[PDB]
This record gives C-alpha cells, structure tokens and sequence, in this order.
C-alpha cells in the first residue's frame, strides 16, 4: 500500500496517493516552497516546488504531483536551478521595499528563501513602476499591509476551511486582485490572530506588538499556554523583561500548531497592571509595606481571628499552578480546616460529580480520537467559546467525514452545522429518549461533551444523573478503548486542581469562614465573602479579587514560574520560565512556605525537587509528564458517578443560559490587558462584524 | 578601598550579554558541492 | 481527612487492588462518608495508600499483596 | 595579489646578526616605494568590491531602487553570509615576520573556531635561546628587531 | 575647539574648498526649525546628563479598594 | 511645575522644561515617559545643573503635521524623499504608496501624506 | 629556549597510584617549607599557620577522587600555582584570591533558614 | 567621529527601527526600543548609544 521512490539517489518509501512534498520531506532532501502546508488544501500558487521529473515534459510543482511508483526524482537540474531563480525573480518585482519596516525580519520565509535561490541582481528598474495596494483596514487585532502581499492564499484557505470565517476572499484577476472583503468590514472568528503567524510576508502581522522588538534579539523558550482548557504547546518570544510575544509550537496531539485568539494576545496585560510589591489595607486604602510586614499582619491577625476549622477558606482561580495548590492544601490541612473550594459559583460544594476517578473530571476520547468521532452533542457549553482548538479538530472532522452534531442549550453560531434540540433538562431528557438514543447506540465511535457551567447550576446533579444513566444504558458509548463522558473545564488549572482534591466538604459546606484566602480567583463577590474576613489575595496583577483585599502578595504569572499544568485531555506539561518574577513579585508555593512558617505550619520541603515529590505523592501520574494515559475503570467510574447526586437533586427549568459573558473578557487578565477591551468593544453585533 | 587593593568579586554586568546566533537557519545554505578528487585516487566502479 | 491510593493501568502487580476498587468503594464510601477517596494511576507505579488524617500528618503502606480481603486487611490497619 | 604582476627584489642577509635584520629592514622601504611605483602607473579599472551582493553589500546606489538588493542588503547586516564548513590556514608574509590564521567554519556565519599565527608570538618564545651571554643594553638592542609590539603575542 | 559652526569646522580642518559663506545656497540644508549652537559645557554646570528615555517596563496596580 | 518627590517633598522646574519639546508639550509615545517622570526618577544627579543647556531636541511630530499634503495625478505615488541637488544617493528607499481611501496617506518612511486628485 | 626556570619540572606521568600518592606527598612537603616566604614575599597581613591550615584543607578538598589521571592532572594545577608562588609571578591581589573569607567577616543577615533566603529572594 | 542622527527635509526623526544598528555593532554599544507612535508610523523610542564602547567601525 505504500509506493517506493528515487529523490537524488535517496530511495524512500511513503504511502501511495501521498504529495510528492512529503515525499521530498520524509527524504530529507529540502525543498523550498510558499503555498503548500500541511493542514491545508493544496493549491499550486507558488510555483516554487519545481522539480525535475523524469517522463515529464516540463518542471512541475512538488506540491500537487501525486506520488506514482518508480520515479526518479531530480533536484537539482540545471534547467530546475534556473527555474527557482527565475520564479525567485519574478515574485520579487511587484514586493515593495519594506525589508527594514517589515514585521518578520529575519522572519520572513521568503527573504532566507531568497538568499539561496534568489538572483544577483532585480532588474526592475521601470520607471512608472511597480503595482500598490489600499490599506485595508480588517480589525484592532490584525495589522494589515496588503502591499507585501503576494497573493499566497494561505490566508484565505485556512480562515475559509478550518477557522470557519468565510468572510476573506480573492476579488480582482491579475494585479486588481486582492485579499479580504472589500466591504472594509471587521473580521472575527475566534481564532483570528492565527492568520499572523501564517501569511509568509509581513502582510498580516501583529497589532500590539507592532514594532517592539525583532526576532534575533528574542530570547525564546518553550512553555504551556493557560486561560484555555487545551493548554497548547506554546513559545514565549521575550525580549528579557517584558513578553514580547507567544507564537505556537508544533504538536501533533494537542493543537496541531495552531493556538487560540486569546491566548495569543495576552501578553499585553502580563506587563500592564501587576502586583510589584505587598499592599496592606489601611481602610478604604492601601498602602504598600514591607515584605515581612505583610505576612507579620497575616499572623497577627490570625491570632486576632483564630480560626480553629472550618473558617479558613482557601479558593484558587482559573489560571494558577498545580504545584502552588500542593502548597495551598498542605497549608490548609496542617491548619486544621478543609475549606477548600473553587472560585466557581456552586463551587462551594463538591461539584456535583466524583472528585474520584479521573473520568469524572476530564476528558475521557483522545483529542486525537476527534478524527475517528461519529455523532456527538454538545450540553450547556460554547466549543467555539471554550476551547476554540477544540472547535478547529471539530470543523475538520465535520469536513472530513460524514458526522452529526447535536446542541442542547444555549444557541450558538458554530463554524459548523448544529442542530439543536432544547434549552431544558427536560427538553434533553427528551432528546436523548427521542431519537439518539438509536444513534448513539448505532454510532461507532462516538462521544458526548460537557461544558463546565453546568457545574454553576445547582440543578446539576439530576443533570449528571440522567447523562449518567445514558452512558450506563449504552455499551457503544461506553466500551473498552475508549469512554464516551467527556468534560472540559474554562480553565487550564481546575483539572489540575480536581487532580489534587480541591473541594470542600459537606461539612466545610456550611460554615462561613473568618480568614479567606484567595489564590488568584477573580471572580468571587461581595456575596462570596464574609463581612469581617481575612481576605489576603495572591496574585499576580489587580482585578477584582485584589479589590476585595487586606493584604495582597504579587505573586509570579505562568510566564515567570516553572509552572506544572493539567488540561482536560490530563496532560501534565511544564511550563518552563521565560523570566524573573518582576519587581518584587515571586513564585506562589515559595510564599506559602514562608506563610506557614509565620504559622505553627511547617511544611516538609524548601526546594523545587521536594515539591516534585509531594506532588508524586499526590499523584504519579503528575511528575509523569504528558502521556495520556486511559482509563480501566469506564463502568465503575459511570456508575459511582451516578449513585453520588441520585435522585437528590430536583431539576428546575432553569434555561441553560451561555457560561461566559464575553469571550475576550475573563480571567484577570482580558481585563487587564487594554487590547482585550479594544477588542471587547469592536466584537458584539457591530455593522462590520455583523454578516448580511 | 578598604583593602587599599583590589580584589576579586564574581561577576556583575551593567547590560547582559546579547549573542544573535539564536536567529540561524538550521542546515548550512551552502551546497554540497563538487570535488575535486583526482581520478587515479578514487574508487573504480566494478564493470 | 483523605485518602488515596494508586495503581498502575497495567495488569500487574496491581490487580488485587484494581478489583478492590472495581468492587469495594461501594461500601468503604458507605464505611466513611466522612473522609474522602481519590484514584489515580501513572502507567507504572508501587501499589500504594497514603491517608491524611485529623492534622495534616499522613501515613503510608505499600500493597505487595494477595486478595482484596488481603488489601483490606492493610487498610484497615492503615486506618488506626 | 599580484605581487607576481608586480615586479619586486627582495632582500636576504648574511650573518645571523640584529644588523642584517636591521639592513634589511632598510632596504625594504626601497623595495616597497618600487611596489607603489609600479602600482600606480597600472592601476586597472573594475569592480573595487567582490562581483556579487552575497558575501558583500550593495552599493548604496542601487538598494534603494532594486528590491533585491535590500534582501541581501538586510541578511548580510543580521545574519551576515553563509560559509562553506572546512578548515584553512592563510599565512602571508607580514612585515613583523609570517602571519598566519588557522579559521575553523561551522558552516553557520559564525565562526565556529578561529586561531591566529602573530608572528611576534614565537619571536618572543624564542627570546632566551639568542639572548644568552648578551649583556643588559644588549638586552635591548635585541627586543625591537624581534619587533615585539605585544599587540601581537598575547591576544 | 568645538566653539565654532559645524559648518565651518569642516573647512578648518580643510573639508572644503568652499568655505559657507560661498557656498551656493542649494547644497544649504533647508530646516523647519530654529538653530541654538550649544558648543560644549563639560564640567560646566550646563554639561549633558544621561537619563533612559522609555519608562519602566511594567506599570504597577494602583490600589482601588473594594468595601463589600 | 512642582511634583512629588516621592516622600511628599516637591520639586520645582521652570514650565519650559516640563516639555516633550519646544514644539510639543504632550508625550507621542506609549513608553515615553514624560519629563514630568523623569525628574521625578532622578533628580539626584540633576542637582546644582543647569536646565538650559540640555538637548531639546525639537521633536518631530510637530513638524510633520504642518507639511503640505501633496497632490498625485494618477493611482500610485512614489516616496523617495531624495534631494536634487546632492549628487548621490539619500532618502528612504523608492517605496510606492497607493492613495485610493479617503484621507491622505503617509509615507511611511517620509511621513509625507499624499492625496489622488 | 634550551633551559627551564628554577622550580619547573618536565611533566611526567605517574604509572601508579602509588607513584602519584609520593609525588603529591612531597608536594605538599614543598608548600609547607616555603609557607613562611610567602607571608614575606606576599607582605600578607597574618600569620603563617592560617597559610598552612588553609594548604591542608585545600589537599583535603581532593582526598577523595578516585581515578589516576584525574589525580594527575590535579597534581598538574597544584605545581603550577606551586610555580607561580616561589617566585614573585602572582602579585599579593592576586595571591589574596585565597582567602575570601579571612578578611572580612562576612555581614549582618548570612541567610541560613528558608525565610532569610526567602525575604531577598535568595540573594 | 562622534554620532548624531540626521534628519528629514522638514524636519522628521529619519531613524526607523531597523535594528541594523543594533545588529551588526560589534561591541553592541547600540540598545533600541521603539513603538509604533500614534500616527502609526515606525520611530524610536529608546535610541541610546555606548559610547565607552564605541569602536568607530
Ligand atoms: S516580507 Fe518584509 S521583511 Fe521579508 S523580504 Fe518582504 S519586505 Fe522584507
Ligand atoms: S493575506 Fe498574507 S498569507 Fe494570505 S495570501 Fe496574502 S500575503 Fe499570503
Ligand atoms: S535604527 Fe536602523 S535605520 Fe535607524 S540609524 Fe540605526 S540602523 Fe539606521
Ligand atoms: S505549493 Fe507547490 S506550487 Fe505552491
Ligand atoms: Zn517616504
């Protein structure tokens, strides 16, 4: 089934009806190119592949040439080495001399693309001169100098086929073509700033980081990107003190090099709003102190307080470290009080479902398994909102195959064809007796898919319970190799934390506490918090959760620590350190263990490699890095999660309303940084982002 | 001043040290190359 | 106060444990609504439970052992 | 560099003493004035610079009228150009005496190692074999034929 | 030294031929803006002092209580 | 004129120098750091020194902005800011602008904005 | 450059451990003996038996390398700064590199705890 | 010589950006950084020369 050839003597072997590029790839012999990619259509527009076939006529493009056996493949023919000169050439008399006010610099594909194969000279030298292109205004993300363009069309491929935003087009033929709409409309699909790290030129760029800095001065490092569920495998491009910019890393898994919108624009609110040193209250005013005066306050007014159990409540956010939640436990239950609750409204209970059996809580289908996906139903959630990556393997899968979609709850506007069913538990205990109950039963390798803010609901339980019988019902959702319950969560960190045991319990429940501690968790109210509390925020930048405050602490973000981070799927990831901690901000766990050293509280460990053992102890599936392991335990797992909340909980018909306000407003750092809220103000129902 | 000598510290840089190597294209642009080996001194082909 | 323990995914060594969890949560969670349990495995591992009790102190047992009554056995003791 | 093109005595001494060192020193400001007369009558025209823009810079002129030349002008200026991997010692006849360099390309644009043969280096390494038995004025007389401008020999 | 015009000094140290106040008025390079001619004040109180231009690179939080 | 020399103590520079310019009063720049912060930085190395012999070096947004918007017959400009009078190659780089939008357009080398007519 | 200075010795490679062990041993002797010129030579402010309780501690750093020729590449180093000290070569700036912590002692807050390094972020 | 910045005709800054200064001085004597203004154009920001280390190449 796979096909054998001859690239420059190189025999290699790849399967048959493959691209003759892949082919040039798996041999290793290099072959420059501006049109192909390989999560893309394949279009012929560069002409750069040229190559020497034997019994063909003419050089033809490696890219579209489909591989047949016994051919012999020639590089470097001396009519193939005048080719790429000459296509070199004639690409480079209409680019206009942009070169040291272009974006990507040393970036630019086709300017080391051009030192190879490009000519001596250019003789353009016309007089009345090259062709020129309107600005073309698209959105406050997307910088946009057309000129440079070269009408590469993998810009309009990818945001037609796989983003989903039919909205860029070609319109015009020869030199009158151009890219985009000519309404001079805004364009948005929620990966849009993809298309940045995809156009070869400095065409589309980057708006914020404009003209900051130049990627040879860049220091990279590979790192984990938080404030999404997928926790893509990202690069942090920083400049030593400040985060220049994120560009995502190739994985096969987990992104399939792509990354979500605003994980790629939140670096502006990394540098702009952050904790640099200890703030304690004075009363309706803070002032900032001494490093040792803050903690000193914490145990001083610890022993005014005393809290002896069950009045420590410690809460953690969206975006904070596994192994600075190891800290947070052991500090809480060395005090003597398991108030341990997320920063979720209906958080204040153990969420509805097991906080055993990791099923319960993650992502039980591989990511990769998506492609292999039949017909599943989303409950309660946004995929294109939570986990835009997400939606980018569901829009291929939908293209590739032959699928169907069902959508319970709020309606949304996917990429994709939904057909939604109800906005009841009602109306979908209704729809799963209706007609999937068939489907899913007849569909070979399908799953089902659970937002998280259904865990806002209170109803949640009877929620749980009739999916939980479903799945029970049907052995074709569950079998062995793979288990059809799926969760996501909003964040990269409360499945981390559900790996821990962060939960109270039903004891803790019901206690209002005198000493809160919040570790990040923006999103607490003045109704979440008692009137006298001790309410010390560590955090990283000023939100909410800073407001409410006594003392804060600035502790570290995801860029600065050597951060440790669970996603749904259950990889573990390090998160290696892009800088130091600035000002006087440092790493969360390393304050914790001062924090209960000004406490009876010792806690065991002083170093890096200690926490990594703690943190083995917890759990060796976390010092395990990123493999994903399955799990032998489907039926039991289903089950123990539906014996839990039977019967308990009595379903309302509360409406299964969208989970977040906006999209590029969440998690204290949209709203810090001031690109989101520009971005927050262009992007609801606006004449330019609107359709007909 | 204090030792009236000087005196051997370890090292503090008022601005950090900047390579640029870091932009670089991983195989060498530079072909493979003709030789020029003489035709005595290498191998003959069998037939 | 908690416990957890874990096994490896692989069917060795771990198997008494992996149907003492298929079979016994239904009752120890019944035994103990109290405290709490937490499974999780890492593809190779030593069978082992750590309990947390009312300090923060924890104990451990390492469970290189026969049956599920034999696994009972060594929780029941890990508990006092 | 076509000092075969150019017509030029050399000189060579007699004794092993620091007066042929210095007589030739003389007369080699006679051999290089008859250097720069036969070179200034024959000055050729032609491209000052090497023919193509891939080792060296554009001229000024023209960058900012071909688009061409910018990329080159651009690459050469952030990465610089690409060499061949391999191995050369160049030594040319210094007038302190033979200096040689011993380059070691990567094949990056950096060099990966690069030794130079100062020629004063050995002339100060071999400075006790000949001033043994001299006296200390003689000491002295010995040190600026050796020409040793240390520039040279630690580096 | 540097107490005269730029524009001299080159003709002082035998730039030119040309010495400005003969120069054609096309090789004069035309400014939108005043002249001042601060020669050199070293160790004069009016000497050059070095500063970084940009600001920090991270702004702080301002504090804004919350009363709940 | 007097700001807060971080303990509440002020410090008093004359108003022409709370100045981004002689020509310009306000900041131009997200990280421009204003005068106003920067005596407010150091001022210790400031003291018994002059204001006056200090660059101020007539910034350039000012000028610009008070250019004649130039006019283009056809579709394409071209930029290249050369004089024509220096025998040699000066200006920025022979750059094209298309002015089709409504508005004028800066060369972005130049600043330079022209308009089709 | 027929001849050698007045303490260097062509480098030669012991076979055995043992061959190594006396070496080393005469070495040290060869320290020992000239300590008391070096305080006069180095003009070094205390006294000799701190130069020779420093001599033993630093052979008492490498007492427990196993292999031969790592030792002798060691032993290589130690009759070179050998060298250098018999003669005027390093200069007391130089010869003072030695004692770090003899000179001054060493300040108010040396970090021991978690907390001291915690509170300047360890140093 | 010594440095200095040239300017426009009518007056404007002349220095883009481009970092070739930064990047091909080989004492690294140049530190740039530079925003986009609010006209939009390209200028510096920060422009600062060592000139301790200033090689005169
Ligand atoms: S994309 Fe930009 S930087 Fe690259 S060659 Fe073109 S103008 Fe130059
Ligand atoms: S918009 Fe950019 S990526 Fe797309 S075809 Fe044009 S230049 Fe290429
Ligand atoms: S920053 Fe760039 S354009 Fe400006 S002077 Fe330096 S090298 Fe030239
Ligand atoms: S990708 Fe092969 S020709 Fe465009
Ligand atoms: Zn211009």
């Amino acid at each position: 089934a796979e096909i054998e050839l001859t690239i420059d003597g190189h025999k290699v072997s790849i399967e048959a009806g493959s691209a003759l590029i892949q082919a040039c790839e798996k041999a290793g012999v290099t072959v420059p190119r501006y049109c192909y990619h390989d999560k893309l259509a394949i279009a012929g527009n560069c002409r750069m592949c040229l190559v020497d076939v034997e019994r063909a006529p003419k050089p033809v493009a490696s890219c579209a040439y489909p591989v047949a056996p016994g051919m012999v493949v020639r590089t470097d023919t001396e009519r193939v080495k005048q080719a790429r000169e000459n296509v070199m050439e004639m690409m480079l008399q209409n680019h206009p001399l942009d070169c040291p006010v272009c974006d990507q610099g040393g970036e630019c594909d086709l300017q080391d693309q051009s030192m190879r194969y490009g000519r001596d000279r250019g003789r353009f030298t016309e007089i009345t001169g090259k062709r020129s292109t309107e600005d073309k205004n698209i959105g406050p993300l997307v910088k946009t100098s057309m000129n440079r363009c070269i009408h590469c069309t993998r810009c309009v491929r990818f945001a037609n086929d796989i983003a989903g935003a039919p909205e860029l087009g070609s319109s015009g033929r020869g030199n009158d073509m151009q890219i985009g709409t000519y309404l001079e409309k805004n364009l948005n699909t929620e990966l849009s700033g993809n298309v940045i790290d995809l156009c070869p030129v400095g065409a589309l760029t980057n708006k914020p980081y404009a003209f900051r800095a130049r990627p040879w001065e860049l220091k990279k490092t590979e790192s984990i990107d938080v404030m999404d569920a997928v926790g893509s495998n990202i690069r942090i491009d920083s400049k030593g003190v400040e985060v220049m910019r994120v560009i995502p890393r190739v994985h096969e898994d987990v992104n399939e090099e792509w990354i979500n919108d605003k994980s790629r624009f939140a670096c502006d609110g990394l540098k702009t709003q952050r904790l640099t040193t200890p703030l304690i209250r004075v009363g309706d005013k803070f002032v900032n102190a001494t490093w040792d005066d803050a903690l000193s306050t914490i145990a001083k007014a610890y022993q005014q307080k005393a809290p002896k159990g069950d009045e420590f409540k410690a809460v953690a956010g969206a975006l904070v470290e596994v192994e600075s939640m190891v800290a947070l436990k052991d500090m809480t239950n060395a005090l003597g009080s398991e108030n341990t609750t997320t920063d979720t409204p209906n958080g204040n209970s153990a969420p509805a479902h097991g906080i055993t059996f990791r099923s319960n809580y993650l992502f039980n289908s591989s990511i990769a398994g998506i492609e292999d996906a039949d017909a599943i139903l989303l409950v309660g959630t946004n995929p294109r909102r939570e986990a835009a990556v997400m939606n980018a393997r569901i829009r291929k899968a939908w293209l590739r195959q032959e699928l169907e979609i069902a959508s319970v709850g709020p309606t949304l506007d996917a990429t994709f064809d939904v057909a939604e069913l109800g906005n009841t538990h009602a109306d979908l205990e209704k729809a799963l007796s209706g007609e999937f109950g068939e489907v899913l039963k007849n569909a070979k390798n399908p799953l089902i898919i659970v937002g998280s803010g259904i865990t806002d609901r209170e109803d949640a339980g009877a929620f749980f319970n009739t999916i939980g019988k479903f799945v029970e019902s049907t052995p074709s959702v569950l079998n062995e190799n793979w288990n059809g319950y799926n969760v996501l969560q909003r964040s990269a960190s409360r499945a981390g934390a559900y790996d821990i045991g962060f939960t109270p319990s039903d004891e803790a429940s019901k206690t209002t506490p005198k000493m809160v501690w919040l570790l990040g968790a923006d999103e607490v109210a003045a109704s979440d918090i008692p009137a006298d509390a001790f309410v010390v925020y560590q955090g990283h930048n000023g939100d909410v959760g800073a407001q409410f405050a006594d003392v804060v602490l600035p502790g570290a973000a995801y860029t600065e620590k050597a951060g440790t981070y669970v996603n749904t799927e259950g990889r573990s990831q390090i998160s290696r350190a892009a800088t130091g901690p600035p000002g006087g901000a440092r790493e969360d766990w390393k304050i914790l263990r001062a924090v209960s050293e000004y406490l009876g509280v010792a806690l065991p460990y002083e170093d890096a490699y200690e926490v990594r053992d703690r943190l083995a102890e917890i759990s060796p599936s976390l010092v395990r890095y990123d493999l994903v392991e399955p799990t032998v335990f489907g039926d039991v797992a289903v089950q123990h999660s539906l014996v839990g909340p039977n019967g308990s909980v009595t379903p309302s018909s509360a409406p299964l309303t969208e989970t977040i306000e906006n999209f590029y407003m969440t998690d204290s750092i949209s709203r810090s940084s001031p690109t989101m809220a520009k971005s927050s103000i262009a992007f609801n129902k606006d004449n330019k982002k609107n359709q007909a | 001043e204090e030792k009236r000598r000087v005196v051997y510290e370890p090292l503090e840089l008022t601005q950090a040290f900047r390579n640029f190597s870091a932009g670089s294209t991983a195989w060498e642009p530079v072909g493979p190359g003709r030789d020029d080996r003489p035709d005595s001194f290498k191998l003959p082909t069998p037939k | 106060r908690e416990i957890r323990f874990h096994l490896c995914q692989n069917g060795s060594s771990s198997a008494p444990l992996r149907q003492f969890v298929k079979n016994q949560i239904g009752a120890f969670q019944k035994a103990n609504p109290s405290t709490k349990v937490l499974v999780r495995e890492a593809n190779g591992v030593k069978p082992i439970v750590f309990a947390r009790f009312d300090h923060g102190h924890e104990s451990k047992i390492g469970l290189d052992v026969s049956s599920e009554k034999e696994v009972a056995e060594r929780v029941k003791s890990l508990i006092e | 560099d076509a000092y075969d093109k150019v017509d030029f005595d050399v000189p060579v001494g007699m004794n092993g003493d620091c007066y042929d060192r210095y007589l030739i020193r003389m007369a080699e400001f006679r051999q290089s004035l008859r250097i720069i007369e036969q070179c200034c009558n024959d000055m050729p025209a032609g491209a000052v610079k090497v023919e193509d823009f891939k080792i060296n810079s554009p001229p000024r002129n023209l960058m900012k009228e071909d688009m061409e030349a910018l990329i080159h002008h651009f690459l050469l200026y952030t990465k610089g150009y690409s060499v061949p991997p391999g191995e050369t010692y160049t030594a040319i006849e210094a007038p302190k005496g033979e200096m040689g360099v011993y380059v070691v390309s990567d094949g990056s644009e950096r060099p990966y190692k690069c030794k130079i043969r100062a020629p004063g280096f050995a002339h100060l390494g071999a400075f006790d074999h000949i001033a043994r038995g001299h006296f200390l004025p003689d000491a002295v007389a010995i040190i600026g034929t050796m020409d040793l401008v240390f520039g040279e020999v630690d580096r | 030294m540097s107490q005269v015009e730029p524009g001299w000094h080159f003709w002082l140290g035998y730039g030119v031929d040309t010495a400005p106040c003969n120069t054609p008025k096309e090789k004069l390079p035309i400014r939108a803006y005043p002249y001042k001619f601060q020669p050199n004040y070293t160790g004069t109180p009016g000497a050059f002092v070095t500063y970084n231009t940009l600001k920090p690179k991270i702004s702080a939080w301002e504090p804004v209580t919350k009363q709940r | 004129k007097s700001i807060i020399s971080y303990n509440g103590n002020t410090i008093e520079i004359p108003e022409e120098y709370t100045k981004q310019a002689p020509n310009r009063d306000s900041t131009w720049a997200p990280a421009q750091a204003s005068k106003t912060e920067i005596y407010k930085n150091n001022m210790v190395r400031f003291e018994q020194k002059d204001l006056s012999k200090q660059p101020m070096p007539y910034a350039g947004i000012e000028l610009i902005a008070q250019q004649p918007v130039r006019f283009v017959h056809g579709n394409t400009a071209v930029c290249d800011g050369a004089n024509h009078n220096g025998p040699g190659a000066q200006g920025h780089p022979k750059i094209f602008i298309n002015v089709d939008a409504p508005g004028s357009h800066a060369c972005q080398y130049c600043g330079t904005r022209y308009e089709k007519e | 450059a027929i001849i050698a200075t007045a303490f260097a010795e062509t480098v030669k490679f012991s076979g055995s451990k043992q061959e190594l062990q006396k070496r080393t041993l005469a070495l040290y002797r060869q320290f020992l003996r000239g300590a008391p010129t070096f305080a006069d030579l180095y003009e070094v402010q205390f006294s000799i038996p701190t130069i020779r309780t420093k001599i033993r501690q630093e052979f008492e750093r490498h007492r427990f390398v196993d292999d031969l020729s790592i030792q002798n590449v060691l032993y290589a180093k130690g009759h070179m700064e050998y060298q250098e000290c018999i003669n005027f070569w390093k200069q007391q700036a130089q010869f003072l590199k030695y004692f770090p912590e003899e000179d001054d002692i060493q300040g108010r807050h040396q970090p021991s705890n978690f907390v001291d390094k915690f509170l300047k972020n360890r140093a | 010589g010594e440095h200095a910045l040239r300017r426009y005709p009518s007056g404007e800054e002349r220095c883009i950006a481009c970092k070739l200064c930064e990047a091909i001085c080989p004492a690294l004597a140049i530190t740039i950084d530079a925003e986009e203004r609010i006209d939009g154009s390209r200028r510096t920001t920060k422009y600062d020369i060592d000139m301790t280390k200033c090689i005169y190449c």
